[PDB]
């Protein structure tokens, strides 16, 4: 309570900060697009047989 | 094509280029409200217009 404001100001900062790293760039999201490839690499063996 | 299936083909009197694509296929499966419950059942027709 004695020390709301700081807090608040902050938590706002890091949403910015979170932000700005998803809008520039990512390989945060490596893992989502791991999945995607293993299973295309699985299907192209496939039609190649 | 990359599975070995001709895809188009030139017309041997007018050459005319032809493209070929295979006759409707799919699965089907059959939805009941069970044995017990009724003798009904509904159809579906799947990957297809
Ligand atoms: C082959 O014959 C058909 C009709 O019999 C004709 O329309 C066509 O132009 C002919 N093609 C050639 C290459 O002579
Ligand atoms: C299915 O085909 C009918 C007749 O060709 C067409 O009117 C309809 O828009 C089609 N639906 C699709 C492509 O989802």
């Amino acid at each position: 309570y004695e020390n709301q404001k700081q807090i608040a100001n902050q938590f706002n900062k890091a949403i910015s900060q979170i932000q700005e790293s998803l809008t520039t760039t990512s390989t945060a999201l490596g893992k989502l697009q791991d999945v995607v490839n293993q299973n295309a690499q699985a299907l192209n063996t496939l039609v190649k047989q | 094509d990359v599975s070995d299936f001709t895809d188009s083909v030139r017309d041997p009197k007018t050459s005319e280029i032809l493209d070929i694509s295979p006759c409707s296929f799919g699965g089907v499966s059959v939805i009941t409200p069970g044995t017990n419950a009724s003798s009904e059942v509904a159809v579906l027709y799947q990957d297809v217009n």
